[PDB]
Parts: structure tokens; C-alpha cells; sequence
RNA sequence: AAAUUGAAGAGUUUGAUCAUGGCUCAGAUUGAACGCUGGCGGCAGGCCUAACACAUGCAAGUCGAACGGUAACAGGAAGAAGCUUGCUUCUUUGCUGACGAGUGGCGGACGGGUGAGUAAUGUCUGGGAAACUGCCUGAUGGAGGGGGAUAACUACUGGAAACGGUAGCUAAUACCGCAUAACGUCGCAAGACCAAAGAGGGGUACCUUCGGGCCUCUUGCCAUCGGAUGUGCCCAGAUGGGAUUAGCUAGUAGGUGGGGUAACGGCUCACCUAGGCGACGAUCCCUAGCUGGUCUGAGAGGAUGACCAGCCACACUGGAACUGAGACACGGUCCAGACUCCUACGGGAGGCAGCAGUGGGGAAUAUUGCACAAUGGGCGCAAGCCUGAUGCAGCCAUGCCGCGUGUAUGAAGAAGGCCUUCGGGUUGUAAAGUACUUUCAGCGGGGAGGAAGGGAGUAAAGUUAAUACCUUUGCUCAUUGACGUUACCCGCAGAAGAAGCACCGGCUAACUCCGUGCCAGCAGCCGCGGUAAUACGGAGGGUGCAAGCGUUAAUCGGAAUUACUGGGCGUAAAGCGCACGCAGGCGGUUUGUUAAGUCAGAUGUGAAAUCCCCGGGCUCAACCUGGGAACUGCAUCUGAUACUGGCAA
């Protein structure tokens, strides 16, 4: 099952997911098909807070990738900014 | 249209097959001396029509035998 | 991770005035300027050419107060950067909030402007800021914090600030206690008995 | 095992192991038939063998005992032979 | 626009010189170890040796919306009673909320660990066809009607236990027929053949055996064709050392045919042919997981493969298959072996190279911690459950980065120490004293952010018979944090709680006195030491680093000292005793043609991270992060034709 979820990176106590498109058997911060944008929880309010390649998030999709809790949040907060 | 590689036949002494040396030059990885290098092939042959010295041409195709993998596309120049 | 011992010692080794003291007082009737440290300053070494880079290197971190691990970064920096590798060492060197805030005469040496940074007296763009190597950038605001501002020693060293050469580089109102630091300083604008190049020999030798 | 699965899995994994050991075998047995046949020179028997046979090997292929390539494999060869049989 | 800017030598052969030449040192780096010392914080890292043996506790479960059921607890219903008249009490009732055990579905093939094996069945790069693919997704249709069992349970019963054994009872989305069938399979066609499973929510009426039937929605099942993902397979190049390893190979090499696999194939057979590999190093031996990368280097290169990531292999040793979409399966099965352990001596159990931890080996590497709050993963409609993955904490100066250990003033140049040619000099503004500040630690008070969601109600739009149910979209409410007494901020006190290590003959920055007398001792090399030793030991002074400093080990550098970039061979090491000559290397000059090499352009690819450039965020930095450059390569296509090659003259 191809799903789009957050592979965190960040740092201690500082996170930074990063949205990657893989295979879901794969571990979390592993082999990944293709990334598709980034988002950051802490957030200074000047900086992008969350970058999103929305087209190939929504190639994927119909393509048939499931999409994460998170993800899809993420996905929602920045159309409903938008 | 389709990837080639020309040769010529050094042995065919085998039933239906023949192994054809591919040459090519290289320039040497630390000296730089362009260096020839044979690449020998165990080639499909249908009806021996290739004889010993001929130069053909080998396309690649799906396993025929244990080492069989390249079929003979034409025969370029003949008993020289 | 500071040099705590005596400080005329230094000005004595190096043969010259590193700004250590105040400067109310000339430093030749202070000590003996002239004259090497220790029981056998007198005499006078022929030094060699690694020994007069080495003395200019120390000359040099002991005027800013940097030790050698931090020089040597900033060294590795200043090679990274484009243009001459001295003269951007030296615009780093000179970057340091410390420095800063010498140079606009809130201390009277570079001692007592760390001292004032380290104790939450310095602002840069209204933000504390209390670590001695903030690297001060063109346009910035440096102030005294309000509270701090009525500690006697900042009040007596703006006396030594008007009585030193003022630099160009710097606008600084002493009646608010706030400076613009308008642009990093050239080579032209600092001392120049300074041979940065034989620091960067020393540090390809 | 220690593992409370795992020894449910291995009861189930016995159980169907005997299944498919009972259903293979008996569609193997059938194939031997026709084999038999051919191997006899009779077109008839090994005609009605196989009209027999091909019933059986479908439907184990859809019941995934084998693989449907298998089943078409066999189907295929004995087709050939039992044609090319005098 | 930027993606670089980049290279140091010295000592030592001699009475002295030049050269050749080895030895040594100055630089970085470490998964480091040891010695002296030691305040704080951020980030990262932590058995390299015995893949040696393992105590103990956790690391894989989930679904009552598949099913028979009710052991337990919570209800209710009946139900008599204590009697307070229903305040309780016993007894049934799976009738309800739920659920131990069991059947069944899915998941244990992922996540995590280690590098023993493997020199090519592996990896990297680029190609290809002869294949499969659970969950996900698009389209198209189906989803009919039966049947026989078996757990659970009960009864009997073997054994010490493990684990069983006989006889009855029940259910399904368990299992098996029969019907149905094409764009599915076989065939040239003709034809032949092939499958399925329900469950849940609500309900106007209507029928009803009162169970439901019936309508509707959601989800689930079967078939075919795609999509994507993953996986299997084939080819070429590349991928250590040894030639004091030169020959190896009979399923070996090829072919026909049969068998087998998802698939091609000596994969396996039967027969026939007698081949295949090799000096461009086959075979044999030793050694080793590979790659992105890391260290070093001006660069080419040399070394290396810890942490992060991709791939492979293994799971006590050897072997084997089964279930399954996927394994020949770390916490599955069977057998053999060594162990360890239980015993009734007959028989059995186990596999920390999962997380902690113990013993052992060693110079040397940590806590039997907290939580599922965030990111993922499994099951589920969901709530939720599980998760030693993960997020955090504990230990260690192991590394990188930051900060403090006070600031200013202060000559009587105090005392004391050391030196003194006895005048003085030096420690030294150093201290004391005199002013000022309170970073960090200490005490007290406030306080982010990591939190998205989910649950309840509402409203609207679907929905359909239905303002039910369900889905979506809002709105309203009370809530969800291990870290955690958090980061950060404010207040109090008082310079108050905080500096060591190596070196001082030259290389190499920094010198005297005393003791010692070729003794004790020092040393990286040269070298010191036999009576004034700047080289041994102590003191004073000084130099270099700094919460570290030194010593040892290992790699690169310096080393142009394996020299391709970039060396030599008359005498310093180095021209075979000489000639012929096969393979190999190179080849006069002109014309044509070829596009192999070569050059140009384009396309694809060169995973992400790392290095570099321009920026952004943690008060700075380390660190995290955006875009780009780069990844010098490989392959394909279209061009150029001077040079090299082929062919022709
Ligand atoms: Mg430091
Ligand atoms: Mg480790
Ligand atoms: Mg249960
Ligand atoms: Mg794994
Ligand atoms: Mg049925
Ligand atoms: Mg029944
Ligand atoms: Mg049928
Ligand atoms: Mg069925
Ligand atoms: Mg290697
Ligand atoms: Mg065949
Ligand atoms: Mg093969
Ligand atoms: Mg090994
Ligand atoms: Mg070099
Ligand atoms: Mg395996
Ligand atoms: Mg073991
Ligand atoms: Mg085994
Ligand atoms: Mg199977
Ligand atoms: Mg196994
Ligand atoms: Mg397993
Ligand atoms: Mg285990
Ligand atoms: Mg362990
Ligand atoms: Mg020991
Ligand atoms: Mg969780
Ligand atoms: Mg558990
Ligand atoms: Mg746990
Ligand atoms: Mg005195
Ligand atoms: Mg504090
Ligand atoms: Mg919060
Ligand atoms: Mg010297
Ligand atoms: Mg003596
Ligand atoms: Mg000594
Ligand atoms: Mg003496
Ligand atoms: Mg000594
Ligand atoms: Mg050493
Ligand atoms: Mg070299
Ligand atoms: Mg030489
Ligand atoms: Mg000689
Ligand atoms: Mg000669
Ligand atoms: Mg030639
Ligand atoms: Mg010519
Ligand atoms: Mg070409
Ligand atoms: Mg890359
Ligand atoms: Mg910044
Ligand atoms: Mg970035
Ligand atoms: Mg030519």
C-alpha cells in the first residue's frame, strides 16, 4: 500500500516531518518513492510553516496512495488558508 | 532502433551456437592508455550458417540455454 | 575559557599597547613597557621567522580576547568566504559583540564590554543577547537595557569612548545609548601595524 | 512455541497441510491417469480421461491448491500430446 | 549572481662540500585507551575483542460488525425472601454493556539485531523480457441453491510432566458439491471447463411462524482487464592479494524431446554431438560483507565502510520441507548434534547476533528507566488495544560548539620567594585595599511550544419510501503532554560556588639557581650525564593550550620515498651475456568511404542524506532546514570528420 506520511527528521525536541510517498512497509525515515513537501510544527509565523507539491500529492492519490491522519490535516490546513 | 553489437566469430564448434568476440577500446582507468578489451559471447546460431573469422551481428534476446542469451541479427562479411 | 592572569604581562611580551588598561593613564608610567617579562626580559632574542608569526597570531587573540580554538574557526571561515583571506578575518574579528561594543565605548576595554554583554546589559534589535561572539551585521541597533543603563561604569566609560579615535563604521547617540552599526569595517579604518598575512602564513605552514 | 499465536498457527498450518495433501494428491492421481493412457495408444480412454481431468484441475486452480498457470500448463501439454498421439 | 581561492619545510653520514639515500619530527583525524585535573549547557556518540555462554523481566497481536457461547463483572428481567415493603438479599434468565477459553479472518515474511559466511549465486552502474503481486485503486459484471463435519463442550481415560487418547453435541465469512460463465483457460477452430459470504444501521406502510420477511444505506465476497507498489529472472562493464597456484571442467559445453517452475533456463532427466573456460590470469589458496559515503590530500590519489541511508547474507551448528500473495521463516514446524535444565530415570524443555542486564575475554564502551503525548506499524467501521519501533529520560569530558570562573582602580613597586657583579632586579597592578556587576550554578515566582486530533451535541447538504441510519461540511462544549519542577522571563543574596596540563639544548615559542657527578637518570632524532649540566631531579621565572592537557595505538600527509599528474638505470640500487622471433605495443605519404574511437548537442538516469553556494530558525555557534550547483559516470538518439582505427585504391 502506497501511503504519503510524515518522515521526521527535525532535531531534538525540534521536529521537522518531512511528507515522503513510500511504501508503507517501509520504516518511517527509510526508502521513500518520492517527497512531496515539508512542514514544520514550530514555526517562527514569518517562515513556511508547511510546503505542499499539492498536484503530485493528488497524482499519487489517484494513482491509489492512501493518505495519513496528519497528512491529510496538513493537506486541508493549507487549502482551507488558501 | 534496436541496441547491436558487431563481432566476429572465433569458435563454432557447437550445435546451433557460436562465440563471438565483441572489441572495443577504453581508455585505462588511471594511465590513460586507450587499451582494446574482448568480450567473448556464447551466441545463437540457427543453422551454423556462421563460419570460423566470419564478422556478424548480435543482438541481445531472452536465456536459450545455460549461457545462450544473444541471438545472430545478420551476417555482416563472410569467410575472409 | 578566559584569560584571567595579569594583563600588562601580555602588553610587555608583545612590545606594544594592547588596550588592555583603560588608557587614563599612560601605560609607561603603569609598567615597564619595554621591557619582556620575567627574570630575564632584558635580554633580547633573535627571533626567527616562525617566532615573529607567532607573536603577530598572539598579538592579534590576545587584543580581541579569543582563545585558540576559536581563532582557528575563524580562520577556517574567513578562507571560506570570497576575497582576501586576511581582511575578512579581520572584519570577523572586529564583527564580535564585544567588540561592538568597545568601539561605541560602553567599556572602557574589551574586558569590561564582555562583562556587559555576559550580564544582560546589551540589546541588538531589543533582544538580549548574552553571548560575547554574536556576530554584530550592517544595520543593526545595539542599545543599553534600561535597567542597566544607570550602572556608573557604562556613564564613565563614554569619557574614554569621546577620548579615542571615533570610528567611521559606527553612529553612536550616547545620549539614548544606542549605536547603528552602519557597515563591517574595512582594513583602511583599523590600526595598521596589524600583519594579518603572517597569521595566514602561520596557519598554512 | 511461547508465543500465543504462534501456536494457533502452527495447529492451522497442520490442518490445511493435510487438505492440500488429501486435494493435490487426488488431482495428481488423475493426471497419472491420462498419462497412462497416452502411454496406452488409446485415443478414447485418454480422451475421456482428460474430458474427466480438466473439470478438477480448474477448479482446484481457483481454489488456489495450484496456480492457474499450473493448471493451463498441464491442460496444455496433455492437449498437445493426446493431438499428436496417432 | 555563487557553487571555490590552490601546494612551506627541518634534523641526521663528512675535517669541511655536493649528490643519492634511508630514519625522525613539526599537521589534521579517531566508535579511541591510559595518566594528572575537572563548573555549566546545547548537539551528537557509546562491546571495534568471544556470531562466547546466558539468570530474570518485557520485545506480536487484534477483531463480538464472522461464529458457537458465558468463565468472570456489570446490568437488567423474572423471583421469592431478609423485611426498613421494596432499603436489600438467593436463584435463574447471554435478555443487555462486554468478554477469559475456542473455531475463523488478518497480521507474526514488517519493524529491530549482527557481519559469521560470500571474491561472486553478492554489490554499483546501465540495459532487458519470458513472470508473479496480500492490503490500496479504476472499470465491468455477479453474488443461485444445497450438503457433511470439526473445535469449544460433556463423558471416559493414558502419562510425573510435557503432551495426549476414545465416545457423543453445536456454529459460521470454516470446508465440499451442484447451478451459472466470458473479453477467463486449453484449442486452429469446433467446443470443453472453471467462483463466490455474509454482516451491520435504520425503517413508512404491508405480510409474518413475531424470528423475521420487505425497503434502503454502509461494509464485506467472486470473476476479468488495467494502475501503482513490491518481488523473482537474464546481459555487459566495474567490484582485494598471490603466478613460490597454469592449466580447469562429463550435467561439464551445446542440441532434440519429456518433466518441473509464476517465469527463461542443464533447473532435472533420456539420448546425441565433444565441447566450454584460460596468460585480457581460468583453477587453487589467503583475506573481506558491498554502496551512497568518512578521514586525509592542492589535485590526482591513499586509507577506510562506526553512527545515518540503500542492498545482501545469518538467526545455537547441519539439513529439510509445510502454511502462505510473500519464508525454505530471529521471538513458526520436523530431524540430527553439542550444550544447559526438569525427572517418578520412562521421558521431556530451551536458543538475548531484540531491549535492558549477568558472567567471561579485554586497554576499553552505559540503565534489569518513563510513555504510547507526537511520527509510523498491525488488527478494527470506530472508540480503542498492542508496539524495548519511536519519542524522552539516566551514565560517561568520548567528540564538536558556547559560556563563567569576576570588571575597573590600585606603587607603599608592600611582604615573602628567587636571582644579585650586594647597588638592585623579578614575581608585579599582580596582591591587599578601594569602587562596580551578578552571566552560569543556588533559592523563589510566572510560563510558551511540541496538539493535529478524537468524543459529544447542534445546523446544512447529501440519503432514501423516510426530517431514520450513514457520509461530508460547518458551528458549539468539555477534554487529550512521557519529557516536565520544560525552554524562556522576573525577583533575592553575595565576588561571593568554580584552573589545570605539557614544555623551556637544536629541530620549536619559552632560562637561571641549587642538587647530582657517565651514578641516578632523560630521549621522537640528533643526542645528554665523569664537579659552574639552560638536556637528569627540585625551586623561581617564562612559553603554549585550556575544562581540558599530555602519552600510546591507527590512517593520510610531509613522501616527487611505486613518480599517471610526478622519478630513475656510465661510476651512487638499477641495461638481461648476445641474437632471432610468436602473441602483444607502435607505424612512411596521397585519395576516397566508414562513423569504431574522438568532439558537440539533446534525452533518460546518476535515491535521500553528506561536501559546496545563496538564504532561513534555535539569544550566537555546533545543530536543524529551503532552493541550487554538483554527483566528473552510464546508456540512447541526431549531428561534426581534423586525428587515430577499419575498408578500398
Ligand atoms: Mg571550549
Ligand atoms: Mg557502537
Ligand atoms: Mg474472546
Ligand atoms: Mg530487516
Ligand atoms: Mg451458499
Ligand atoms: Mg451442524
Ligand atoms: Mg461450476
Ligand atoms: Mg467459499
Ligand atoms: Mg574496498
Ligand atoms: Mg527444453
Ligand atoms: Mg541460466
Ligand atoms: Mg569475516
Ligand atoms: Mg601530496
Ligand atoms: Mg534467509
Ligand atoms: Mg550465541
Ligand atoms: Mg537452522
Ligand atoms: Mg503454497
Ligand atoms: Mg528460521
Ligand atoms: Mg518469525
Ligand atoms: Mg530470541
Ligand atoms: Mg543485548
Ligand atoms: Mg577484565
Ligand atoms: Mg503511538
Ligand atoms: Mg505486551
Ligand atoms: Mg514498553
Ligand atoms: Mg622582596
Ligand atoms: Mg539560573
Ligand atoms: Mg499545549
Ligand atoms: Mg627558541
Ligand atoms: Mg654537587
Ligand atoms: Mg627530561
Ligand atoms: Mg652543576
Ligand atoms: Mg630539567
Ligand atoms: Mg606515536
Ligand atoms: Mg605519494
Ligand atoms: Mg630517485
Ligand atoms: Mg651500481
Ligand atoms: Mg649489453
Ligand atoms: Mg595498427
Ligand atoms: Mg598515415
Ligand atoms: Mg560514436
Ligand atoms: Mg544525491
Ligand atoms: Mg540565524
Ligand atoms: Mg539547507
Ligand atoms: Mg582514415
Amino acid at each position: 500500500m502506497v501511503t504519503i506520511r510524515l518522515a521526521r527528521h527535525g532535531a531534538k525536541k525540534r521536529p521537522f516531518y518531512q511528507v515522503v510517498v513510500a511504501d508503507s512497509r517501509n520504516a518511517r525515515n527509510g526508502r521513500f518513492i518520492e517527497r512531496v513537501g515539508f512542514f514544520n510544527p514550530i514555526a517562527s509565523e514569518k517562515e513556511e510553516g508547511t510546503r505542499l507539491d499539492l498536484d503530485r500529492i493528488a497524482h499519487w492519490v489517484g494513482q491509489g496512495a492512501t493518505i495519513s491522519d496528519r497528512v491529510a490535516a496538513l493537506i486541508k490546513e493549507v487549502n482551507k488558508a488558501a | 532502433k534496436i541496441r547491436t553489437l558487431q563481432g566476429r566469430v572465433v569458435s563454432d564448434k557447437m550445435e546451433k551456437s557460436i562465440v563471438v568476440a565483441i572489441e572495443r577500446f577504453v581508455k585505462h582507468p588511471i594511465y590513460g592508455k586507450f587499451i582494446k578489451r574482448t568480450t567473448k559471447l556464447h551466441v545463437h546460431d540457427e543453422n551454423n550458417e556462421c563460419g570460423i573469422g566470419d564478422v556478424v551481428e548480435i543482438r541481445e534476446c531472452r536465456p536459450l540455454s545455460k549461457t545462450k542469451s544473444w541471438t545472430l541479427v545478420r551476417v555482416v562479411e563472410k569467410a575472409v | 575559557a578566559r584569560y584571567l592572569g595579569p594583563k600588562l604581562k601580555l602588553s610587555r611580551r608583545e612590545g606594544t599597547d594592547l588596550f588592555l588598561k583603560s588608557d587614563v593613564r599612560a601605560i609607561d608610567t603603569k609598567c615597564k613597557i619595554e621591557q619582556a617579562p620575567g627574570q630575564h626580559g632584558a635580554r633580547k632574542p633573535r627571533l626567527s621567522d616562525y617566532g615573529v608569526q607567532l607573536r603577530e597570531k598572539q598579538k592579534v587573540r590576545r587584543i580581541y580576547g579569543v582563545l585558540e580554538r576559536q581563532f582557528r574557526n575563524y580562520y577556517k571561515e574567513a578562507a571560506r568566504l570570497k576575497g582576501n583571506t586576511g581582511e575578512n578575518l579581520l572584519a570577523l574579528l572586529e564583527g564580535r559583540l564585544d567588540n561592538v561594543v568597545y568601539r561605541m565605548g560602553f567599556g572602557a576595554t574589551r574586558a569590561e564590554a564582555r562583562q556587559l554583554v555576559s550580564h544582560k546589559a546589551i540589546m541588538v534589535n531589543g533582544r538580549v543577547v548574552n553571548i560575547a561572539s554574536y556576530q554584530v551585521s550592517p544595520n543593526d541597533v545595539v542599545s543599553i537595557r534600561e535597567k542597566a543603563k544607570k550602572q556608573s561604569r557604562v556613564k564613565a566609560a563614554l569619557e574614554l569612548a569621546e577620548q579615542r579615535e571615533k570610528p567611521t563604521w559606527l553612529e553612536v547617540d550616547a545620549g539614548k545609548m544606542e549605536g547603528t552599526f552602519k557597515r563591517k569595517p574595512e582594513r583602511s579604518d583599523l590600526s595598521a601595524d596589524i600583519n594579518e598575512h603572517l597569521i595566514v602564513e602561520l596557519y598554512s605552514k | 512455541a511461547n508465543i500465543k499465536s504462534a501456536k494457533k498457527r502452527a495447529i492451522q498450518s497442520e490442518k490445511a497441510r493435510k487438505h492440500n495433501a488429501s486435494r493435490r494428491s487426488m488431482m495428481r492421481t488423475f493426471i497419472k491417469k491420462v498419462y497412462a493412457a497416452i502411454e496406452a495408444g488409446d485415443k478414447a480412454a485418454a480422451q475421456k480421461a482428460f474430458n474427466e481431468m480438466q473439470p478438477i484441475v480448474d477448479r482446484q486452480a481457483a481454489k488456489g491448491l495450484i496456480h492457474k498457470n499450473k493448471a493451463a500448463r498441464h491442460k496444455a501439454n496433455l492437449t498437445a500430446q493426446i493431438n499428436k498421439l496417432a
